[PDB]
């Protein structure tokens, strides 16, 4: 019903997260991007969010997304400094 | 006055997997190698990708066709925004034609391959020959022999001047077909080489191959079969070379019929006629033998082939050699689970198990392994696991005699785990000890991936 555009950086195409309401959470945007696309338990990697205009991070996960908004994803290597938290 | 020459990787580094590592010095930027990590698949099993503009990439070259350097170059010519030019050696592209498919379904997880795809993912990719210097838009890069694989090179990059050696995967032992690593006659400014072994030691060849060939003999005359997890071609061939030789030598003993040698790979057929045609650019002792009875030593008289098991009689000993090699999935995966929980059979591993694979985990000899179809139902693990190495990496004395010779005032280290990564660079420091302070100090760096480097220079 509702849905989040989203790319990941060295990527061509965009893809699509569903889900129902006026927004998601980054936490639960981060979460479904991971478990769509197979990414793992989040031990060797870390997930950004960023905006497509302004280049600047999504860096608080409690912030709500707004339906039909657009990101850019980064999936950089783990330096807690991974991904843990949005698998477990 | 001084500009900046830039390192980093975006996989491989401090690691052994998913290698690609980026130069650019004076507007230029070189790609070196695109593999994946054999313990994941998907884009998962990818490099960094996402850290570096890869439309900003001149030439990508390809050190040789193995998956943790090549296995990610379809991705990067049909998913990225990636627009340079790819060279690789003839060898390697006539290779890599056939991993193609299984290297795009391994990427591909998370659709297949088509022959339409054919053109971009494969006609594009230009060959160059051995010591003949290419120039791409000032950039000139010349490969150079590296032994470890047929097809396999090192590649010298000169820009402005400036002069880079990438060794990617290197062996200096005389192999039994492949010519040894080679010092470029020109210096180079940066050297990066691999440090897979760390500073452990080998043995040399001789001890290898009667070690190997008296294990064999051994466990298939007690009754039991041996497995050899190897890489769809490449280094089964040098242990192809070591059977089929041995097996005459004792042909009174295990000849015709007696315990047949079988190479399991449904790239059985086409990675044959590939080294049968490509004999000319190998080393002078295997094309002597060519010359001498005129036959190809490639045709073996004890080894039959084998692309699948649905017609595979499996009754008494024989000793198999099937691919994947680090035991992921596919054939050799599916012998494992058929052969190990009889306690005197042989799982043989000869090449290196990067972190994360079953050829890994079967060599800390667990009580039982999960079975591939599902994991949740484990299956007892009762055979022998041996090691005996052919994966053709320097060791230690090999890496530093090497190191030494090139005599590059920066040394930057990539393709080896932490452990013996960071012990290689400790012993190099503490060799290149007496050049501190003066004007030929050495400088060593062994950067995780995504961390730059910046050299300044004339
Ligand atoms: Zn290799
Ligand atoms: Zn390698």
């Amino acid at each position: 019903s509702s849905t989040i555009f989203y790319r990941f950086k060295s990527q061509r195409n965009t893809s699509r997260i569903l889900f129902d309401g006026t927004g998601l959470t980054v936490f639960d945007l981060k979460r479904e991007i991971i478990q769509e696309n197979k990414l793992g338990d989040g031990t060797d990697f870390q997930l950004k969010i960023y905006n497509p205009d302004t280049e600047e991070e999504y860096d608080d996960d409690a912030f709500v997304i707004p339906r039909s908004t657009s990101v850019i994803v980064k999936r950089s290597p783990a330096i807690k400094g991974n991904a843990t938290r949005y698998v477990t | 006055n001084t500009t900046t020459f830039k390192f980093f990787s975006l996989g491989g580094s401090n690691e052994v997997g998913r290698s690609c590592h980026i130069l650019q010095y004076k507007g230029k930027t070189v790609m070196l190698d695109a593999g994946i990590h054999p313990a994941y698949q998907g884009l998962a099993s990818l490099p960094f990708y996402d850290e570096f503009d890869l439309s900003k990439v001149d030439i990508l070259l390809i050190s040789h066709f193995h998956l943790d350097h090549a296995a990610s170059l379809p991705y990067v010519m049909q998913r990225t925004n990636f627009q340079g030019r790819v060279f690789m050696t003839h060898p390697t592209k006539a290779i890599y034609r056939w991993l193609l498919r299984d290297f795009v379904r391994v990427t591909s997880i998370g659709g297949l391959f088509s022959d339409e795809d054919l053109v971009d993912s494969f006609d594009k990719i230009e060959t160059v020959d051995y010591h003949s210097t290419v120039d791409v838009n000032g950039i000139k890069f010349t490969a150079f022999h590296a032994g470890h694989v047929l097809g396999a090179a090192m590649f010298q990059i000169e820009i402005a001047g400036l002069r880079v050696l990438f060794t990617g995967d290197y062996s200096r032992e005389v192999d039994r077909h492949l010519n040894s690593a080679e010092v470029p006659p020109l210096s180079s400014n940066v050297l990066i080489v691999e440090s897979t072994f760390g500073t452990a030691t080998h043995e040399p060849r001789l001890n290898r191959e009667r070690k190997l060939t008296q294990l064999i003999h051994s466990t298939v005359m007690r009754g039991g079969r041996v497995l050899l997890p190897v890489f769809a071609l490449g280094r089964a061939q040098e242990i192809m070379l070591i059977l089929d030789e041995y097996w005459s030598q004792h042909a009174d003993e295990l000849g015709g019929g007696q315990v047949p040698i079988f190479y399991a790979s449904n790239l059985a057929k086409k990675c044959m006629s590939v080294f049968q045609t490509y004999v000319n650019m190998m080393n002078d002792d295997i094309r002597k033998k060519f010359r001498d009875s005129q036959t190809n030593p490639f045709i073996f008289k004890n080894i039959s082939y084998l692309r699948n098991l649905e017609d595979f009689q499996d009754f008494g000993p024989s000793v198999m050699l099937a691919s994947p090699g680090m035991l992921q999935s596919g054939l050799s995966r599916d012998l494992l689970e058929r052969w190990c929980p009889e306690d005197k059979n042989l799982v043989l591993i000869t090449g290196y198990s990067i972190e994360g694979t079953m050829a890994k985990f079967i060599m800390l000899e667990p009580d039982t392994i999960p079975s591939i179809n599902n994991p949740e139902i484990t299956i007892p693990r009762r055979c022998q696991v041996e090691e005996i190495s052919f994966a053709a990496h320097v060791d230690f004395q090999e890496n530093l005699e090497f190191i030494e010779k090139i005599s590059a005032p920066n040394i930057i280290l990539v393709h080896g785990e932490a452990n013996p990564m960071g012990r290689l660079k400790s012993a190099l420091l503490s060799n290149f000890a007496s050049l501190k302070g003066t004007d030929n100090e050495v400088h060593v760096f062994n950067p995780r991936n995504c961390v730059e480097v910046d050299l300044e220079f004339q």
